[PDB]
RNA sequence: CUAAGGGUCGAACGAUCAACUUA
RNA sequence: CGCCCGUCGCUAGUACCGAUUGAAUGGCUUAGUGAGGCCUCAGGAUCUGCUUAGAGAAGGGGGCAACUCCAUCUCAGAGCGGAGAAUUUGGACAAACUUGGUCAUUUAGAGGAACUAAAAGUCGUAACAAGGUUUCCGUAGGUGAACCUGCGGAAGGAUCAUU
RNA sequence: ACCCACUCGGCACCUUACGAGAAAUCAAAGUCUUUGGGUUCUGGGGGGAGUAUGGUCGCAAGGCUGAAACUUAAAGGAAUU
RNA sequence: GUCGGAUUUCCAACGGGGCCUUUCCUUCUGGCUAACCUUGAGCUUGGCGAACCAGGACUUUUACUUUGAAAAAAUUAGAGUGUUCAAAGCAGGCGUAUUGCUCGAAUAUAUUAGCAUGGAAUAAUAGAAUAGGAC
RNA sequence: UAUCUGGUUGAUCCUGCCAGUAGUCAUAUGCUUGUCUCAAAGAUUAAGCCAUGCAUGUCUAAGUAUAAGCAAUUUAUACAGUGAAACUGCGAAUGGCUCAUUAAAUCAGUUAUCGUUUAUUUGAUAGUUCCUUUACUACAUGGUAUAACUGUGGUAAUUCUAGAGCUAAUACAUGCUUAAAAUCUCGACCCUUUGGAAGAGAUGUAUUUAUUAGAUAAAAAAUCAAUGUCUUCGGACUCUUUGAUGAUUCAUAAUAACUUUUCGAAUCGCAUGGCCUUGUGCUGGCGAUGGUUCAUUCAAAUUUCUGCCCUAUCAACUUUCGAUGGUAGGAUAGUGGCCUACCAUGGUUUCAACGGGUAACGGGGAAUAAGGGUUCGAUUCCGGAGAGGGAGCCUGAGAAACGGCUACC
């Protein structure tokens, strides 16, 4: 957050290379890659120093199949938020729906900034905790 | 662990078994028809019944119908086919007029009396 | 369960082999082949319950023992072969080649093809590559691996097998007004032409083929198989060509047949 | 052994999971290598679907690459001096992935002076012409020339070494040297 | 052996001191 | 001369309580002891390859006189190695036993206090009429027993009625 | 402050029964077999029993939640003679 | 208008599509330039791109509904079939009966959830107000 | 086939329950029992215990034989015909049985592996392995046993085994044998200095590491650090090259190394044919086996969304000693607290968490009925668990296997 090597380990993108005998254009190198889906990469992500190697746009991970949405309700652990979904599910026996809620654990990157009551989509990747599984990709608000 | 055998029930018990009104309209008609056990008036009964909901299913549906025609057809078409329905009743209303004594009387012992061979529905 | 499995019992055997069930209550699962098994035809069940010229399960074995049958050029010996769709068997003795397409009613076909016919196969490829050694090869829906290719072959085309030097000789290319050939689903054995596609970039493209009769049906692109541009099929087409008529029209034709 | 299946932990709402099956073999977990260095001991373990895996023991050499200048140069290793998960691996010596290693550096060295022909620290007209001609380029960092004149650079293990049974790496240099400079030099 | 528990003079930083403890 | 209530007594059944630090069965489990397979530090019986290595002495070829050359039945002695069991240090997986704890299921028990079934047991007559003290609701006390009495409320009262 | 007329909210009342209810009766207890305006709570034969045990509140008396075994073919409601 | 089948202009109705009435119900690179104002003597060279596509783009969200892909078989409903009827089974049928020929082995339902799809009613949902509002 | 009746009363209308009625792939039992077709059958209590007998072994034209086995070769002097046993290569992880455990667990519909393994098949796929690489070496071809067998035997018993003497391989352990061109590195030398170079090493594939390329929406000018193609050095400059994916550090290629070193045929059966420089000279077919890599297929293992019985006389649960998330490392065939070290204190819950019971494997389905629905579902099919209760492991692609072993009760 405050500051990018703040850990025992250097933290730094995998397999780049920053040669120390040129002065080529843009520093460091920022590999970026586009998730797809209409999914723009944030400025941040761009222009910023964080590594995140868990991130959607600048670490390894792929995105793969669902693509969920709901809203924010907790923001209290590192880099990964709690997501509720709402549905209704339908009872054959008395002809009408019930209220539900799931909560989706999720991680999210340090370049987009979520807080608590803000509605995301989140995209389905391979198991990046226990029981986290899916990536914050665009979040929706003024 | 070969695939099981389908077996199914060819006759209906009647909800009321103790009426006679009932008793003695199957006393009639099995006499009448020569029939042994009243069960087989149970089986023409429950022949009856099924085509009458089948049919019945089919009247619930607009004209014009795919599944209601093909269906409907075949049925009427098996019906006097085998001559419980005449030619001019295929209309799909008269099949769920027809009547236990219109199945009975195609069966192989009435047209053997009817015909001239045995002088006796019991011969 | 702890491996694979080697069996098939006679209830959950594809319905399109047209097995009874009370002969038995195995199946005869399709050995590891060029096709997937509920995807293909076991060379004893096409010989005796399709060909009827075997009737015991010996007699389908002395058969093949005897070197007769020819599946796409290859003799082959086993009773369990998985042929399936854009295969070829060629028989020596009887004079008759026969090939695997599929029918309207969707199961299998008997279409008896000329021995020019015979000499070529189609096949849609699947994966286009650059492998080692910087060769590029393509992926037929047989499996069938071709070195070298046409770079303008790309995925979801038809390319026109020799078979009996496994070279391309002919490409069809994916593109609107093109004779194609559903292969698998509700709607499989339907020959029609293609008006347009949504790509729907999340999987499963969706192509809109429209029969020669005006009717239009919607099929998985993973389910299709260009066969041709529109009015010159580049293979015989079966008997019927997919015209899929209704119960109605079907029953019609069977009065105006007896 | 060591189990490696999520049925034997509390779930995501602190439930106990009950007993399902008994421990698998497709969830098999074996124990840590812990390589030493020197007298090199390598033991192979038959993993999934044959492709045997190399347990590595007490590896004395390993292949280190220079990236700045392109090179790879086998090279003598003699311990580590800053690992980044734990520090009982620094003091008991051990090789593990990502692990400051302080390296031989001789060869390395020894290319230099033959390549563009200068000396760290401390008359052929074809060996001149590429000396000359590879000129522009023989300056490097203070920190890397300054531990040659040690006969010493830091490096970084890159290779796993249980799981390949060799352990590869590359000589620090950049911001990464400078950081862990810093923690190694840190009072 | 490792880590942690201070004062201190002048992006937070460089110096200086001694202290009994815990894991 | 109807209906009906309770105490007490006899018979049977059901359930509850009960001193007995109750008993039995099963699950979970702290800790101690901890087999065995596996992985590592050693271990080295044993088998075997290679390098020399001198002698007890035959054999043939060469100065044919001393002498010289290599093969041989033979034995030390020195290393260069390969395979290599019994055994063994440490580590993880961890059966099982002991000791307790906890949970759940049945069961013994003096005695205490209830319910129910009980053709004609005793005592009183509480309720159904204004039931002979209008009933019923709560609360407190008392009495063999229904029940009585004090305070407040209700009519399901015996009053739809005093301009 | 009274009289007359009107209006809004009330405690209610008199007569009828479209309508409802087993009836007594009801301007709702009506607009429910022509069944649907929104919402909460409670009951599934009579006893055992609002008892036993386990929780919970209270100084106590007692309050809240609350069975089972067993037994019976009847209890119960409104009216008629 | 054919001999109880089937036609042309029809009094009629019914669902669809398009257009105009102040009613953009996203357009940029392109090729088809499309419906080409293009006209050569009447079958002619040059109108505004989705009506064919490849790609950037804002694609505010649903609940709901229609349709389609999808729901392994068996099973259920159910087309055809002389197990002699029937429970069944998917067999069978027809020849010049010495060469053989050939229709079948349907169809439908399949909860909820997931995918696409036309619609906009119903029920919510955000937009531009100490204007950080659109061309 | 959308149906009721009897029973509280002197009698009536109700509420209400009991009983009657019919069905059951729901069983058990009783009485009786002549025929054809079809057919369930030690599940319920005891996943209680088992005598005995079987249930998985296996060859061709084509892995290995001199059976001191059997017929005959007479086409075969080394067998070459048939062929027990044994070695070897595969299979034995399929099938079959049971429903004990298990209530977001299994399972069902539905996604992903851009996060992995994959025997057997199918289609392709190793001119580069003699490393002072000129005597260092058989490549018309190398070395070593061993089983069966002969004989000596031991124990009461076992699918119990030893000592001595042979011999084989598609058994172990080694191992060479075919061109030409292209760049990277070197560089003896000529040394005019625009610079050219004799000669030497390496480049296949497999494992590991580091780097580069893996791309490219639109048109014109001022120069240079050194002219770069060809020269009127006035400058015409075009010619130039890398694919796919919704998206990758993807496929792939080249550099610098790493390997104790993977593969790159010492295997086998038939027919035996051509060139002549007339020779055991040189070429030559149809096959089987095996082999490194890719793809495919039969699969395996994780995984996205929704959905399961009764209980609050279960209201808070989880984190001691893993709980939530992050960093880094081990382990796995892979992602991942799967595990470890450190750091932060998180994660679930009246929208029914957690705990308890289940005469609870789940589903496809079965009985019952107008519709709605209720009940059941061990049991022929699919997906799971187990071999008496647990734990551990070898072999093999695949087992945590029990008709495989090891230990405890």
């Amino acid at each position: 957050e405050l500051t990018v090597q703040s850990e025992r380990a250097f933290q730094k993108q995998p397999h780049i290379f920053n040669n120390p005998k040129v002065k080529t254009s843009k520093r460091t190198k920022r590999w970026y890659k586009n998730a797809g889906l209409g999914f723009k990469t944030p400025k941040t992500a761009i222009e910023g120093s964080y590594i995140d190697k868990k991130c959607p746009f600048t670490g390894l991970v792929s995105i793969r199949g669902k693509i969920l949405t709901g809203t924010v309700v907790s923001t209290k652990m590192h880099r990964t938020i709690v997501i509720r979904r709402a549905y209704l599910h339908y009872i054959p026996k008395y002809n009408r729906y019930e209220k539900r809620h799931k909560n989706v654990p999720v991680h999210v990157s340090p370049a987009f900034r979520v807080q608590v009551g803000d509605i995301v989509t989140v995209g389905q990747c391979r198991p990046i905790s226990k029981t986290v599984r899916f990536n914050v990709v665009k979040v929706s608000a003024a | 662990p070969r695939a099981p055998r389908t077996y199914s029930k060819t006759y209906s018990t009647p909800k009321r078994p103790y009426e006679s009104s009932r008793l003695d309209a199957e006393l009639k008609l099995a006499g009448e028809f020569g029939l042994k056990n009243k069960k087989e008036i149970y089986r023409i009964s429950f022949q009856l019944s099924k085509i009458r909901r089948a049919a019945r299913d089919l009247l619930t549906r607009d004209e014009k119908d795919p599944k209601r025609l093909f269906e409907g057809n075949a049925l009427i078409r098996r019906l006097v086919r085998v001559g419980v329905l005449s030619e001019d009743k295929k209309k799909l209303d008269y099949v769920l007029a027809l009547k236990v004594e219109d199945f009975l009387e195609r069966r192989l012992q009435t047209q053997v009396y009817k015909l001239g061979l045995a002088k006796s529905v019991h011969h | 369960a702890r491996g694979p499995k080697k069996h098939l019992k006679r209830l959950a055997a594809p319905h399109h082999w047209l097995l009874d069930k009370l002969s038995g209550c195995y199946a005869p699962r399709p050995s590891a082949g060029p096709h997937k098994l509920r995807e293909s035809l076991p060379l004893i069940v096409f010989l005796r319950n399709r060909l009827k010229y075997a009737l015991n399960g010996r007699e389908v074995k002395a058969i093949l023992m005897q070197r007769h049958v020819k599946v796409d050029g290859k003799v082959r010996t086993d009773t369990t072969y998985p042929a399936g769709f854009m295969d070829v068997i060629t028989l020596d003795a009887t004079n008759e080649n026969f090939r695997l397409v599929y029918d309207v009613k969707g199961r299998f076909a008997v279409h008896r093809i000329t021995d020019e016919e015979a000499s070529y196969k189609l096949g849609k490829v699947k994966k286009v590559q650059l492998g080692k050694k910087g060769v590029p090869y393509v992926v037929t829906h047989d499996g069938r691996t071709i070195r070298y290719p046409d770079p303008n072959i790309k995925v979801n085309d038809t390319v026109k097998i020799d078979l009996a030097s496994g070279k391309i000789t002919d490409f069809i290319k994916f593109d609107a007004g093109k004779l194609v050939y559903v292969t698998g689903g509700r709607n499989l054995g339907r020959i029609g032409t293609i008006v347009h596609k949504e790509r729907h970039d999340g999987g499963f493209d969706l192509v809109h083929i429209k029969d020669s009769l005006d009717n239009t049906f919607v099929t998985r692109l993973n389910n299709v198989f260009v066969i041709g541009e529109q009015g010159k099929p580049y293979i015989s087409l079966p008997k019927g060509k997919g015209i899929k008529l209704s119960i109605a029209e079907e029953r019609d034709r069977r009065r105006a047949q007896q | 052994g060591i189990s490696r299946d999520s049925r034997h932990k509390r779930s995501a709402t602190g439930a106990k999971r009950a007993q399902f099956r008994k421990k698998r073999k497709f969830e098999l977990g074996r124990q840590p290598a812990n390589t030493k260095i020197g007298a090199k001991r390598i033991h192979s373990v038959r993993t999934r679907g044959g492709n045997k895996k190399y347990r590595a023991l007490r590896i004395e050499t390993g292949n280190f690459s220079w990236a700045s200048e392109g090179i790879s140069k086998k090279t003598r290793i003699a311990g580590v001096v800053y690992h980044p998960s734990n520090n009982e691996l620094v003091r008991t010596n051990t090789l593990t992935k990502a692990a400051i290693v302080q390296i031989d550096a001789t060869p390395f060295r020894q290319w230099f002076e033959a390549h563009y022909g200068q000396t760290l620290g401390k008359k052929s007209k074809n060996a001149e012409r590429k000396w000359a001609a590879r000129a522009a380029s023989a300056k490097i960092e203070s920190s890397v020339e300054s531990q040659f004149s040690a006969g010493r650079l830091y490096a970084c293990i890159s290779s796993r070494p249980g799981q390949s049974g060799r352990c590869d790496g590359y000589i620090l240099e950049g911001e990464e040297l400078a950081f862990y400079l810093r923690r190694l030099t840190a009072k």
